[PDB]
RNA sequence: UUUGCUCCACACAAUAUAGAUGGAUACGAAUAAGGCGUCCUUGUGGCGUCGCUGAACCAUAGCAGGCUAGCAACGGUGCACUUGGCGGAAAGGCCUUGGGUGCUUGCUGGCGAAUUGCAAUGUCAUUUUGCGUGGGGAUAAAUCAUUUGUAUACGACUUAGAUGUACAACGGGGUAUUGUAAGCAGUAGAGUAGCCUUGGUUACGAUCUGCUGAGAUUAAGCCUUUGUUGUCUGAUUUGU
RNA sequence: GUGAACAGCCUCUAGUUGAUAGAAUAAUGUAGAUAAGGGAAGUCGGCAAAAUAGAUCCGUAACUUCGGGAUAAGGAUUGGCUCUAAGGGUCGACGAUCAACUU
RNA sequence: CGUGGAGGUCAGUGACGAAGCCUAGACCGUAAGGUCGGGUCGAACGGCCUCUAGUGCAGAUCUUGGUGGUAGUAGCAAAUAUUCAAAUGAGAACUUUGAAGACUGAAGUGGGGAAAGGUUCCACGUCAACAGCAGUUGGACGUGGGUUAGUCGAUCCUAAGA
RNA sequence: GAAAUUGUUGAAAGGGAAGGGCAUUUGAUCAGA
């Protein structure tokens, strides 16, 4: 939990957005994805790829996909302050279907 | 001036205050009157409300329009694995009421009941009862001395029992510990029964029998803060009402210059302790008994568990008590079932019920099939499987 | 735990006192009846006696009670032990065994006291706390934070979490909802418009049929899990 | 574009993305809705809400100032697709060619 | 008894500290009040005999000014809606850029004008105050630049009228 | 550089107001001889 690692996960955005107000569904999905990455990688500093934001907002504010396949990379950052020297960076995986996929270690990048 | 039209008051003033119960396990405030000629037996049992189903039975009620005819009745299933006896408490009578004189615990206590003494179990050193267990060092002289005190005193004897919550599908993992009065006299042999049952389980079939009328003591389902309209059943104000209509219009006369306790006010609804009486046991089902939900007329080898499991509860793998009707509390909640405090002979009690069929269709929807085999027989072969 | 906690003994400090200044000295019941003693044939018995208040009983003499010499008798009393029993209504007290030891004013002596100056409470009790010196004993939790939803406005409540029948995220299965997905194919299709091997073929064609009770969703407060991946010592506080 | 339409709804050019925010989802509210069976029994009073609604065809009473009432009342139909028919211009009874919708 | 001012007097007090103010510190008077000590302070002031008055406050929904409890409370909820990354910066929900999602939907949230405003236009610097959160941004603050006519208007004509 | 009002420190008290009168206890403080 103290080194760099990249894994691909499926997030069930449907059950996290269940009953959420329509005007808040996509922002809530963004926050739920940040919470998901924090839970899995132990990093408070979660950064979302703009392509991932595009994938979240692809079908409008309330048309968030039920499942999103994400690549999360826990990488180390060096800046003015340490401030959680490890951070997670989340990307979309761009698969045809986000169903029936398990968590996998990418192990190469 | 007078009310100008009579109506009964809204709500029952004997169930005040409508506050949250102090504990999730409702207290047994009265045990059955002791009959000291009977054998020593428990007067109550601890279980977990699993859910409701429906049954069909032949009504035996001469003079009724439905005598010797089939009736469909709602029933509640309480999962009741055997409870483990881990202690005995002695109660002496005093001019100031009953008073516990001493409690004698079992030598070994399982982690299930040990968790009950810990707010943070995972990070504790689990020291509970570690020095007490040494009272059983060679001959248990201190334990025998305390039991002798209980025999020499303590006109009322209660055992400490705890649930085997690990046998339920609940995630709680922390057992419920309660005092159950021992009826069946000779306080000496009450204590002897408790000591001989130390660390041993007591099955629900040794306490309750088929057709017996029992009482359910449980904390009702909580609903948070509630307005007067649903909390008390007061009349909704007309549509024209400014400042809201889900209210009580007059909360009091000018004098007394105070809101009176008897006026309906908005507040907490539910999560109250309730002791509802006269629920007939329709089944005393056994956990190891496959075809639990089967009857002498059905014979379908099926358990009491509805298809897909009890909604929000899980599967019944232990002994269960099926009572007629409904009982206070929601699914997964600890409920204490106690013997009736009086002898009911109204021909509603003393009726011997024989179940003809037990619904095991899914409660997760409009269930159509009792068993997966019946679903296969009706539907034929599907593409995925079957 | 910048040597922590508790108990005991002692010393020293504080701290106050709803108010010590010989002893709260134990049947029960009745009162137009009883207590005590005694006797017998043991009773709702006989006999005697008592009350008319505790104005009693016990205790009570000694530099706030010293130091010593005896006599008499194995008594009284305190102390610390010790044998055992009884007492649970708030028992925390009552009774009892044995020896040791101090006093004894039961009786007879010797020594001392003064000047606190003619009185000044003239300080003698117990309530907690702290500290130091020795001895004895033990070696946890709670809360915040995270989590659960049997709970909930917020507090609160109910759960879980230091290596496991653990938990979580996915995945699988069950359950349930809807109603037959996309794609492909078709001697299906009301037909219209072209071509010729005039029994076919080309273009368009709502829709229909088969793969297909398929496809999609399914806990967000459904059930379950021989799978995959990961998580599991951060903060604060609490002592008789 | 739909549509009779400068209606409502969606879009192009142009412009804006400005209203203090975050977390939960109690009561009571404000606004929007649904509701078994009954159908104004509520209430001063059908207040509020619901029901009706466009277009085509049929049919339309009392009364009347003969103009109306009248959309009286009361009924039927409406999608998609493939066709059919009718309704024209120009050039020299027809031929050639061109063209747009309405029924 | 006390206050502002006046005549006389104590050759009164005082920068070695007047007046004022603070002071569960002391003294005197039944009291109005008077006196003293200590602290603060800095330029005038007092006792007595008289004179004089714009001379004594708890109030008047008194006047002016200042300040509370309420109270970190009511609330900052109409106009569909924001999100991701980068840059800048001490600091970014609000600035800029890019990407995305939306809206006004031509009777516009578009492009110009009349009345009115008067520099709000634009650039640079810049955030103490204002923008009822914020702010690096602004119709803010500071410094400057900018409005070019024979043909567009006024000017000329007459209208109701003056 | 007053008061209202406020912060900190110190002291004290506080079972549904507070404040006051007579009297004394206790604590603090102090004049006179
Ligand atoms: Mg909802
Ligand atoms: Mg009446
Ligand atoms: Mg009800
Ligand atoms: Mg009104
Ligand atoms: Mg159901
Ligand atoms: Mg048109
Ligand atoms: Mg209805
Ligand atoms: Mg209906
Ligand atoms: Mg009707
Ligand atoms: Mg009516
Ligand atoms: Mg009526
Ligand atoms: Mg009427
Ligand atoms: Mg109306
Ligand atoms: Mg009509
Ligand atoms: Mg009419
Ligand atoms: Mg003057
Ligand atoms: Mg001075
Ligand atoms: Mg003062
Ligand atoms: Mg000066
Ligand atoms: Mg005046
Ligand atoms: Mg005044
Ligand atoms: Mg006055
Ligand atoms: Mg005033
Ligand atoms: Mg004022
Ligand atoms: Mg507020
Ligand atoms: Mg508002
Ligand atoms: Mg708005
Ligand atoms: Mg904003
Ligand atoms: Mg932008
Ligand atoms: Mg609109
Ligand atoms: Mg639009
Ligand atoms: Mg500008
Ligand atoms: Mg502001
Ligand atoms: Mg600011
Ligand atoms: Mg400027
Ligand atoms: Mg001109
Ligand atoms: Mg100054
Ligand atoms: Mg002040
Ligand atoms: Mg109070």
């Amino acid at each position: 939990l103290k080194d760099v690692v990249t894994r691909e996960y499926t997030i069930n955005l449907h059950k996290r957005l269940h009953g959420v107000s329509f005007k808040k569904r996509a922002p809530r999905a963004v926050k739920e994805i940040k919470k998901f990455a924090k839970l899995h990688m132990g990093t408070d500093d979660v950064r979302l790829a703009p392509e991932l934001n595009q994938a979240i907002w692809k079908r409008g504010v309330k048309g968030v996909e039920y499942r999103l396949r994400l690549r999360i990379s826990r990488k180390r950052n060096e800046e003015e302050d340490a401030k959680n020297p490890l951070f997670s960076y989340v990307e979309p995986v761009l698969v045809a279907s986000a169903k029936g996929l398990q968590t996998v270690v990418v192990e190469e990048d | 001036s007078h009310r100008k039209y009579e109506a009964p008051r809204h709500g029952h003033l004997g169930f005040l205050p409508r506050k949250r119960a102090a504990s999730i396990r409702a207290r047994v405030k009265a045990f059955p009157k002791d009959d000291r000629s009977k054998p020593v037996a428990l007067t109550s049992f601890l279980g977990y409300k699993a859910g409701m189903t429906t049954i069909v039975r032949d009504l035996d009620r001469p003079g009724s329009k439905f005598h010797k005819r089939e009736v469909v009745e709602a029933v509640t299933v309480v999962d009741t694995p055997p409870v483990v006896v881990v202690g005995v408490v002695g109660y002496v009578e005093t001019p100031r009421g009953l008073r516990s004189l001493t409690t004698v615990w079992a030598e070994h206590l399982s982690d299930e009941v040990k968790r009950r003494f810990y707010k943070n179990w995972y990070k504790s050193k689990k020291k509970a009862f570690t020095k007490y267990s040494a009272k059983y060092a060679q001959d248990g002289a201190g334990i025998e001395r305390e039991l002798a005190r209980i025999k020499k005193y303590a006109s009322v004897v209660r055992v400490l029992v705890h649930t085997q919550i690990r046998k339920t599908p609940l995630a709680q993992k922390k057992a419920h510990l309660a005092e159950i009065q021992l009826n069946g006299g000779s306080i000496s042999e009450k204590v002897d029964w408790a000591r001989e049952h130390f660390e041993k389980t007591v099955a629900v079939d040794s306490v309750f029998e088929q057709n017996e009328m029992i009482d359910a003591i449980a904390v009702t389902k909580g609903h948070g803060f509630e307005g007067v309209t649903h909390r008390w059943g007061t009349k909704k104000l007309p549509r024209k009402t400014h400042r809201g209509l889900r209210k009580v219009a007059c909360i009091g006369a000018w004098h007394p210059a105070h809101v009176m306790w008897s006026v309906a006010r908005a507040g907490q609804r539910g999560y109250h302790s309730r002791t509802s009486i006269n629920h007939k046991i329709y089944r005393v089902g056994k956990g190891d008994d496959e075809a639990n939900g089967a009857t002498s007329f059905d014979r379908t080898k099926k358990t009491i568990t509805p298809m897909g499991g009890f909604v929000h509860y899980g599967e019944i793998k232990n002994d269960f008590i099926m009572v007629k009707g409904c009982i206070p509390g929601n699914r997964k909640r600890i409920v204490t079932l106690r013997k009736s405090l009086y002898t009911n002979t109204s021909r509603k009690a003393l009726e011997e019920v024989s179940l003809k069929w037990i619904d095991t269709a899914s409660k997760f929807g409009k269930g159509r099939f009792q068993t997966p085999a019946e679903k296969h027989a009706f539907m034929g072969t599907l593409k995925k499987d079957l």
